[PDB]
């Protein structure tokens, strides 16, 4: 229903 | 200094084809072992990966490791300069701001010099846990491309489902509701199943991905129960170029 993004299941930092 | 001289120009023309609709800016690494690349889009929904082995290169020198950021609309601009048989070379200083790339037409005298500017880039790090193989397909990369262009016109999103009688692909709008479905008996599609799994995604970025098809006669479906989809095509013995595809809910 609605378009997840990447840092929901990786790890995600900079 | 940097400098990576490819016979296959068209390699290279390919690869940013694929990258510029799905990335703008991306940051370039570079090593004794040969050049690769990672980023996210703007929405964080997807990431590539690419992987370029030193071993491809006819010439290939690296002294220090590098980490080039770049416009990647800017710079497929200047191989649209390069032709599909242009022996191309990249070329930078140790402390580089500006990215040079060599194109050798064949017939020995047409020698083409661009000089691009480099930026500087917020790089992200990450994250990956690896993959459960639940479900994973090879098969012709064309007829991938051919089914995400189909449902395309379809609906906004796809629905991929995976058993034994095969994989299975869906899509529905105002219109209607089709599905594609796949099975195995080569040889050539393949479908590997160790699980039953059924994901969301949108067929926006499966289109963009395609575009990557030139690269690859195959292409490899890594699917996995609620962990982001995989899109793999190999690069004639040279490396990999890996989509990474947030699904829904």
């Amino acid at each position: 229903s609605t378009q997840g993004r990447l840092d929901d299941f990786f790890k995600v930092t900079g | 200094m940097f400098e990576a001289r490819l016979v296959q120009g068209s390699i290279l023309k390919k690869v940013l084809e694929a990258l510029k609709d799905l990335i703008n800016e991306a940051c370039w690494d570079i090593s004794s072992s040969g050049v690769n690349l990672q980023s996210m889009d703007s929405s964080h929904v997807s990431l590539v990966q690419l992987t370029l082995r030193s071993e491809g290169f006819d010439t290939y020198r690296c002294d220090r490791n590098l980490a080039m950021g770049v416009n990647l609309t800017s710079m497929s601009k200047i191989l649209k300069c390069a032709g599909n048989e242009d022996i191309i070379t990249l070329r930078a200083e140790d402390n580089a701001d500006t990215l040079a790339l060599v194109f050798e037409a064949p017939n020995q005298e047409k020698v083409s010099d661009y000089e691009m500017k480099l930026m500087d880039l917020d790089v992200e790090q990450l994250g990956i846990p690896e993959q459960e193989y639940s479900c994973v397909v090879k098969m012709p990369s064309g007829e991938f491309a051919r089914i995400c262009r189909d449902l395309s016109h379809i609906g906004d999103a796809v629905v991929i489902s995976c058993a034994k009688d095969g994989v299975k692909f869906s899509a529905s709008g105002e219109l209607g509701n089709g599905n594609i479905k796949l099975s195995q008996t080569s040889n050539a599609v393949t479908i590997e199943m160790n699980e039953p799994v059924q994901l969301t995604f949108a067929l926006r970025y499966l289109n963009f991905f395609t575009k990557a098809t030139p690269l690859s006669s195959t292409v490899t479906l890594i699917m996995s129960a609620d962990v982001p989809l995989v899109v793999e095509y190999k690069i004639a013995d040279m490396g990999h170029l890996k989509y990474y595809l947030a699904p829904k809910i």
